């Protein structure tokens, strides 16, 4: 084939390539010399090509050079981290408002820092506040803040960072806080953009005055954070969201109103929230006869979402043990009762911030 | 092995100086509150440490003077509490009579 | 041109040769280009990304790169951990659910979560219910929990990642969390896929709040493993199926009705379930035709499966310290003594 | 270079390939002297205490 | 060769457009802190002759303390606005690397980059990251950490009266700071910023509103008599959130009621004591 | 000159191994990662994943199998040089010998005689009693007797800095005994790690039963523990948690009574 | 110790100064391998005021000192702000051999030192420096 024999020929090509070693721009001392920092590694006194623009090549400008000669080749943008990169392309799954029961009021406070301030700048502007930029997503575990993340997140036309705050954890020295810096410079270099930290315990804990090194390493990087919520360089068009199910833990730094300005509690829903929860999990439920859901509400009393949908997971499956098709009333009455019997395995929840 | 116990000032250490007056054995001393370290296991690793110096310079005498202090005392310095204490001491009962075969090393202890 | 292809194809062979330097790819630029991280801890930018496609590269993705000019040779597959990799069980235990006594409710409570919606996983999409996602077996000690694990490793053909509390706590912070979602990557890549964590309670203790100091590394490696049973991404193909003593331990987060749906509780076994028991244990032995184990079950109140089991071991015990070649009942009787394990006592002015 | 005056704690300059110790450099700063600094306690005299 | 001083640092100065927009008019109530700032970093850059007949041994940096919310960081981006000398902005945790040496190198860097443009502050926000007093010489971070901090207390021994460069540190945890960084020619200017006071409350509130479209309504004393410690991020939270409720109903003026609101909603402080106590 | 030095790498992932151009991916410790083949003088079912490998210094092709890492600390556990008591320096503990002796010699020394009857002799063995009663005195002579090989572990040695390190220990221990035909480990004061789980608010003991539930682990958990059979002394029995003190990690409680 | 060219340690327990002690740090005691290089020394530790671990180093310091040390010429200080919280061991007869107290100033005290202090300042002829030490009651140096 012609066709092949260009792919194989371009491939010929490609093999005398080199690759060239990424560093950044310190200081332009000379009209042809300067002072680069590879990536990881040494300063060096380097020269540029002629073809080179020259005034791209400010101070901090990512630059490719020769691995023989250290010349430098081309200026790079800004590096995007991989990590950064698989918390902005992370798939929420699709999650609409209308699968989240009883958190109407606690959405609406969410979508006032995220929605309204990104789309109508002037109107907040009007009045004379600088929006907020900070929300934290409290409760007992499965009372849907990691949900009503994932609903923000589908249906908001924004740039969104989605990290686990356990998954930022490095123990490389320093690297840690570094991603913290690079979660947003991407979020600024994106605007807007809007960075939702899921188990913010993991390292916004209090910070300890007698811990060890491994605390103060985590202590490190959630001080960095802390600088880049409310520091020196002011955070614009860039949100944050936070979850965590014990906000006792936090460092009041990090729950301070200038950082985390929207303290909205995800509760455990009530008895109209527990309906309303009940027919969104029991919707797609195949059922004969007259379903009773406030009989499953009263005696869901400390339910969660969690339960209210292990209520429909566990009503199917006394179908599945009966090999039934369908499921009754009585197949949820005894799954709500079975739910409510391993609830007592459940230690304290009602943790808030201090 | 051999305990010097009385009222303060009686005595115990000065008849263990004079002990390493008149001793041609390697004379290694240690405080009671030595044996309290910063960290986890670092206390029951120096205590291992202090007799298998004692089993070099064999034939020795080991002097843990004011070894009651080790547990008297409460140093917030000491990350794990009575618990660290308590294996410090579980360390110090193996070095004493253990499963090693302990060489011509005397303990006195004060 | 054919000789021309053949001919180009042979200089490749001679740059495509071993070793290849492991790097991940950092990005994919477009002024078609890619920069790459090698394992020598060197960024390094690529004119031209080399004999792969810039299609079929994604950002993190293990490549192979020459190990002088550092252009990408070839794409490399995922990569794991050893410690994650040594996790998945390749021996599949020849245990069976006929080898537990007494936890037919459990087992079915089990195998209806785990086994039942990977084979008919019809069942649940008519219904239109989910399946249940996690499982916890806890109890006392003994009563047969990673023994069902086991039975349920044995007579199931997905993948098991068999795996205990204490080897997700390491020294270097964020190497447990990477652990944990190193085992669930590699077992959503093999579904569909078990996972067994022995011993919950080490890596699930709760949380607390301290001004001093504590255990915030363990409490990490959790909270990642909270992520990975229900987090921002639904997994709704790897079953986890977990293990504990002590339930009161766990932090709630853990024992959440998204995480561990059902939480099965394991009972110290009953009269028929102790005679079950050591039946089960006594059949690999030469058993005289008059051990009464509705007696022996009688005899051991408040004895789990364990000692039910070491009631058989003495048995045979005593029946080899008296030269016999079968055990009698009086064999089973006096092994009932040494596995109570009563402190000596003259108790003879008793009645 | 006299092995007499190779001393502990000496700084010494080694050779590229034979690392071999051919000149005594200066002495690096007495490590109680390093750390006075850090704990940097005023110099006094009898002058500047009065009562 | 020999480089130029101010090459080779890869911490630049603060340029023109970066200047924070925060004036010294912006912060409200902080009368004792900004004198003492001014009196210890501003006027010492420009009447270090008036100190020297006078007697007074300037300051070589000061420590700004307090709960978080009180002003630390905010009035050095009011120094840094209202300021003729050079300001270099940094936070201790940047100064933890991977590459050894290069925490300790970059440290230098900003010492001898602020030297090199005198008159010169050097602020170090979050100054724990790198300060703390706890040291594991077993792990690379902690040894890694001890080194920058030895270098960091070897560059301000460094400076002579002579040179005028002021070092500034924040930081919410100076119990968990190293006494030798307070020790004096290092830090002899402890700055405390504590929680405001009734009146220092008022002028808080009197500074944001003044922003803030108000109805004559609204009475500011019955929010600033309340007996809550509250920091001037929640004083600024309750106007963020007064008008956040003027925006929801449509409206570009506060009222009353929404500051009502936007101050329960802000404080929600638990009783968290028993009257059976007193 | 003839044998070039090798360096040590781990392999991680072999790449098409049903093919005949198998590839291996291999980690040399700080140095960097490779994708290398296999050295032509060794088998290819001789390199498994996760398994040492020694690389030479060229085209890092793997040259040798490796032995698993084992802490030093670990490796200086195993009893060299047995200690000078036999039973006869032990007095009034005939009853316990035995019970000691049929659970941790005789099984080794005549394995022939369970295997005919069918019978799995117990694996554990629990020597309590007040201090001075002969725990660690019988263990000494365990020792002296045994064949097999012979780790002596004091529970207080298994107690370290860092978090996960002491779990670590037992996990390497036990690699390290499974590597012989038949082992014997010996916990001396096993309260040091033994003791029983519990929450008190803080993080009290986190650490050490962590320790404790990865010895419960490899006594009897998921994987078989081997032909191991443990040996634990100690003079505070109630501290032990009930995991540990139950019959396929302890199976047997040997009490050391005062003397009659 | 600068008038009898004793070499002055600060003993703060500080671990940012233990690479310099030694890389050990096992005991306190290793501080006296570079106290004997410097003899005649002091070892001053400062109670800014669990236990207390300045207490602590002072009597395992006290106890080397003793009779164990063969390098003379190393003499210890403790400074405290209060004697009734020292420990038993510490106050026990023949471990401190002098107690010296350092009572807050007086009158006159307060004189001297404000006569000290004020030399580094462009002072105007004519300042009663008297009256202002009588303006400072109960006041420390
Ligand atoms: N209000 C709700 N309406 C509908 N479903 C809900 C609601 N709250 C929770 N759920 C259900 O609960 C399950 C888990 O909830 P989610 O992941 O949001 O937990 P969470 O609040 O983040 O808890 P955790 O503290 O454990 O992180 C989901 O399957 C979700 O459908
Ligand atoms: N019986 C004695 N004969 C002579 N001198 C004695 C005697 N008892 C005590 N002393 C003197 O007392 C001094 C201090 O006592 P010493 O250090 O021996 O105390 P101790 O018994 O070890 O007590 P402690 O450590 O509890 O204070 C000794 O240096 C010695 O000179
Ligand atoms: N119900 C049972 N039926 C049969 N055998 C049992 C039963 N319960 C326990 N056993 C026996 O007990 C022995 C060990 O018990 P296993 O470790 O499986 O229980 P566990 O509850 O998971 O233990 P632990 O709580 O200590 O982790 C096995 O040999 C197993 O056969
Ligand atoms: N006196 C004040 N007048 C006006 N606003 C104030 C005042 N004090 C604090 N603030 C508010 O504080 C917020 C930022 O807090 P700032 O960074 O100054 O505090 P900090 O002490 O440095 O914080 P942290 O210790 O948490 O790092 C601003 O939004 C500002 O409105
Ligand atoms: N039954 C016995 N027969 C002979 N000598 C004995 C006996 N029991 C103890 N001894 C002697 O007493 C000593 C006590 O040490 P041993 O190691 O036996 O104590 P232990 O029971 O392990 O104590 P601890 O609980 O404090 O560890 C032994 O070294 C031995 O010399
Ligand atoms: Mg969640
Ligand atoms: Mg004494
Ligand atoms: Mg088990
Ligand atoms: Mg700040
Ligand atoms: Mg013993």
């Amino acid at each position: 084939l012609t066709k092949q024999y260009e792919k194989s020929e371009n491939d010929l090509k490609a093999l005398q390539s080199v690759g060239q070693i990424v560093g950044e721009v310190l200081k332009q001392l000379t009209e042809e010399k300067f002072i680069v920092k590879a990536t990881n590694g040494p300063r060096y006194v380097v020269g540029c090509r002629r073809q080179l623009d020259k005034s791209k090549l400010k101070p901090g400008t990512r630059v490719a050079l020769d691995m023989t000669t250290l010349t430098i080749m081309r200026y790079l943008p800004r590096e995007v981290d991989p990590l950064v990169y698989n918390m902005s392309h992370e798939d929420p799954g699709n999650v609409s408002y209308s699968e989240i029961g009883g958190l109407s009021e606690q959405i609406r406070e969410l979508r006032e820092v995220i929605e309204l301030p990104l789309t109508n700048p002037e109107l907040f502007q009007r009045v004379g506040i600088i929006p907020p930029k900070g929300c934290l997503l409290y409760g007992p575990p499965g009372t849907g803040k990691t949900l009503l993340a994932r609903a923000v997140a589908s249906q908001l036309d924004c740039n969104f960072l989605k990290v686990v705050s356990s998954s930022i954890v490095d123990k490389y020295i320093g690297e840690s806080a570094r991603l913290i810096r690079e979660m947003f410079n991407y979020a600024r270099d994106h605007q807007p953009c809007i960075i939702f930290m899921d188990e913010i315990d993991a390292i916004g804990g209090r910070r300890f005055s007698e811990g060890t090194s491994a605390d103060r390493e985590i202590q490190r990087t959630l001080m960095e954070l802390l600088n880049q919520m409310d520091g020196f360089d002011t955070l614009h068009r860039v949100k944050m969201i936070m979850a965590t199910n014990r906000p006792d833990t936090l460092d009041p730094a990090l729950l301070r109103p200038g950082r985390l300005d929207r303290k909205i509690h995800i509760d455990l829903p009530n008895e109209q929230a527990r309906l309303d929860i009940l027919k969104i999990h029991a919707g797609p439920i195949t059922k004969h006869g007259e379903i009773d859901y406030e009989a499953i509400v009263k005696l869901s009393d400390g339910f969660n979402g969690a339960d209210l949908r292990n209520v429909c997971t566990e009503a199917g499956m006394f179908a599945i043990r009966a090999d039934h098709d369908f499921v009754v009333q009585e197949d949820f009455m005894k799954a709500v009762r079975k739910v409510a019997d391993s609830k007592k395995l459940e230690s304290k929840l009602d943790y808030k911030p201090v | 092995g051999v305990i010097l116990y009385g009222p303060p000032g009686t005595g115990k250490t000065l008849l263990a100086k004079a002990v390493a007056n008149q001793t041609s054995a390697t004379f290694l001393r240690v405080v009671g509150s030595e044996l309290i370290q910063k960290y986890l296991g670092d206390g029951p690793k120096l205590v291992r440490e202090l007799f298998r110096v004692a089993e070099e310079h064999a034939p020795s005498i080991v002097f843990i003077d004011e070894i009651d202090a080790i547990g008297t005392k409460r140093y917030d310095s000491n990350s794990g509490g009575e618990r660290e204490i308590q294996r410090t001491m579980l360390e110090l009962l193996n070095q004493l009579d253990g499963f090693d075969s302990r060489g011509d090393v005397k303990v006195i202890m004060a | 041109m054919k000789d021309k292809i053949k001919e180009n194809s042979e200089k490749i062979k001679v740059n495509k040769t071993l070793p290849y330097l492991v790097s991940n790819v950092i990005e994919l630029l477009d002024v078609k280009c890619a920069v790459i991280k090698t394992s020598t801890r060197q960024t390094y930018f690529l004119p031209v990304i080399g004999l792969v496609d810039a299609e079929k590269l994604k950002p993190g993705d293990l490549v192979g790169v020459n190990k002088d000019s550092y252009l990408i040779l070839e794409t490399l597959p995922t990569e794991y951990d050893s410690r994650v990799k040594a996790m998945e069980v390749d021996e599949r235990p020849t245990e069976q659910y006929s080898d537990i006594g007494g936890l037919d409710k459990q087992i079915q409570e089990l195998v209806e979560a785990i086994v039942l919606p990977m084979n008919h996983k019809e069942k649940f999409e008519n219904l239109g219910i989910q399946p249940p996602k996690g499982v916890l077996m806890y109890g006392p000690p003994g009563t047969g929990k990673t023994l069902l694990a086991r039975a349920c490793a044995a007579q199931t053909k997905a993948t098991f990642l068999k795996l205990a509390g204490p080897q997700l706590v390491q020294m270097f912070i964020g190497d447990g969390a990477k652990l944990v979602r190193d085992a669930f990557a590699l077992a959503k890549e093999k579904a569909p896929s078990i996972i067994f964590i022995d011993e919950l309670d080490a890596i699930g203790t709760k949380r607390f709040d301290s001004e001093k100091a504590g255990d915030r590394e363990v409490q990490r490696t959790m909270l990642e493993l909270l992520n990975q049973l229900d987090g921002f991404q639904p997994n709704t193909q790897v079953k986890v199926i977990a293990a504990t003593n002590r339930v009161d331990i766990l932090d709630p987060a853990l024992l959440r009705s998204g995480r561990l749906d059902r939480k099965i509780e394991f009972p110290m076994p009953n009269e028929e379930a102790r005679a079950r028991i050591m039946q089960i244990h006594s059949r690999k032995m030469n058993v005289s035709p008059d051990v009464n184990y509705e007696e022996l079950a009688r005899c051991t109140d408040d004895f789990n499966g364990a000692q039910c089991k070491a009631v058989c071991v003495e048995a045979g015990m005593i029946a080899l310290r008296r030269g016999a070649t079968e055990l009698t009942h009086e064999d089973y009787m006096e092994g009932i003594l040494e596995v109570q394990a009563k402190k000596k006592a003259n108790l003879q002015y008793y009645a | 270079i006299d092995i007499n005056d190779v001393t502990p704690n000496c700084r010494v300059a080694l050779r590229n390939d034979s690392y071999t110790l051919h000149k005594i450099l200066p002495n690096k700063v007495d490590p109680l002297v390093s750390l006075m600094m850090v704990e940097k306690v005023p110099d006094s005299t009898y002058e500047m205490i009065g009562g | 060769d020999v480089l130029p001083p101010e090459a080779d640092s890869s911490i630049m100065m603060l340029t023109s457009d970066q200047k924070p927009d925060v004036m010294y008019a912006d912060i409200g109530g902080m009368d004792i802190q900004k004198q003492e700032v001014r009196e210890a970093v501003e006027l010492p850059l420009t009447h270090f002759e008036l100190y020297k007949q006078i007697g007074i041994d300037p300051p070589r940096g000061v420590l700004m303390y307090g709960p978080p919310g009180c002003g630390k960081t905010m009035l050095a981006k009011a120094v840094a606005h209202h300021t003729t000398a050079a300001f270099i902005r940094v936070v201790g945790s940047e100064f933890v690397q991977k590459y050894l040496g290069e925490g300790p190198r970059m440290v230098r860097d900003v010492f001898r980059l602020a030297k090199e443009n005198a008159p010169a502050i050097i602020f170090i926000d979050e100054i724990d990251a790198i300060a703390t007093k706890r040291f594991d010489a077993q792990t690379g971070a902690d040894r890694e950490v001890q080194r920058i901090l030895l270098e960091l207390l070897n560059q301000m021994d460094g400076f002579d009266q002579n040179v005028n460069v002021k070092v500034i540190m924040a930081t919410n945890r100076a119990d968990t700071l190293d006494p030798a960084l307070l020790r004096p020619g290092r830090l002899d200017r402890k700055i405390e910023f504590p929680l405001p006071d009734r009146r220092q409350k008022r002028l808080i509130f009197s500074t944001i509103t003044s922003k803030m479209n108000l109805s004559e309504e609204v009475d500011l004393e019955d929010y600033v008599a309340r007996p809550d410690k509250i920091s001037g991020a929640d004083i600024n939270s309750i106007c963020q959130e007064s008008g956040m409720l003027a925006v929801r109903e449509n409206r570009y003026i506060v009222l009353a009621k929404d500051f009502e609101k936007a101050y329960k909603t802000v404080i929600k402080k638990d009783e968290q004591e028993h009257e059976f106590y007193k | 000159q003839s044998e070039q030095p090798l360096q040590v790498a781990r392999c991680t992932k072999i790449i098409n191994a049903d093919s005949e151009d198998p590839k291996y991916i291999i980690n040399v410790k700080q140095f960097a990662k490779f994708v290398v083949d296999l050295s032509d003088q060794v088998a290819p079912t001789d390199i498994e994943e996760g398994m040492r490998v020694g690389v030479d210094r060229n085209k890092y092709q793997i040259h040798i199998p490796l032995p698993p890492k084992i802490d030093p600390t670990v490796t200086m556990m195993q009893v060299e040089e047995k200690p000078d008591v036999t039973y006869s320096d032990v007095g009034g503990c005939k009853e316990q010998i035995e019970k000691l002796r049929e659970v941790v010699e005789t099984p080794l020394l005549h394995p022939e005689r369970f295997v005919n009857l069918g019978i799995e002799p117990p694996k554990g063995v629990l020597l309590f009693g007040p201090p001075g009663t002969g725990k660690t005195l019988c263990a000494r002579a365990v020792a002296n007797r045994t064949d097999a090989c012979f780790i002596r572990v004091i529970g207080s040695e298994l107690v370290q800095k860092y978090v996960g390190e002491g779990a670590r220990m037992v996990r390497e221990l036990f690699e390290m005994a499974r590597t012989k035909k038949a082992c014997l480990i010996f916990f001396d004061e096993i309260d040091a790690i033994g003791g029983a789980r519990f929450d008190d608010g803080a993080g009290g003991d986190n650490e050490v039963q962590r320790t404790m539930l990865e010895l419960i682990n490899q006594l009897d958990g998921f994987d078989p523990r081997g032909n191991i059979k443990v040996l634990m002394a100690t003079n505070r029995p109630d501290t032990l948690d009930p995991a540990l003190m139950r019959p396929g990690r302890l199976d047997r409680k040997i009490e050391f009574s005062l003397p009659d | 110790a600068h008038h009898t060219d004793c070499t002055f340690i600060r003993v703060s327990g500080s671990e940012l100064v233990q690479k310099f002690i030694g890389e050990g740090a096992r005991m306190v005691r290793e501080l006296f391998v570079m106290a004997r290089e410097h003899a005649p020394s002091i070892i001053f530790m400062d109670e800014i005021d669990g236990d207390s671990e300045v207490q602590r180093t002072m009597l395992e310091l006290l106890n080397q000192l003793d009779g164990f040390e063969a390098t003379k010429n190393i003499k210890v200080i403790m400074a405290t702000n209060r004697i009734d919280i020292l420990d038993s061991a510490l106050l026990r007869p023949g471990r401190i051999d002098r107690k010296i107290e350092f009572p807050p100033p007086n009158e006159e005290a307060r004189l001297d030192i404000l006569k000290i202090h004020s030399r580094k300042m462009n002072l105007t002829r004519g300042i009663n420096l008297r009256k202002i030490a009588e303006l400072m009651p109960g006041a420390s140096g």
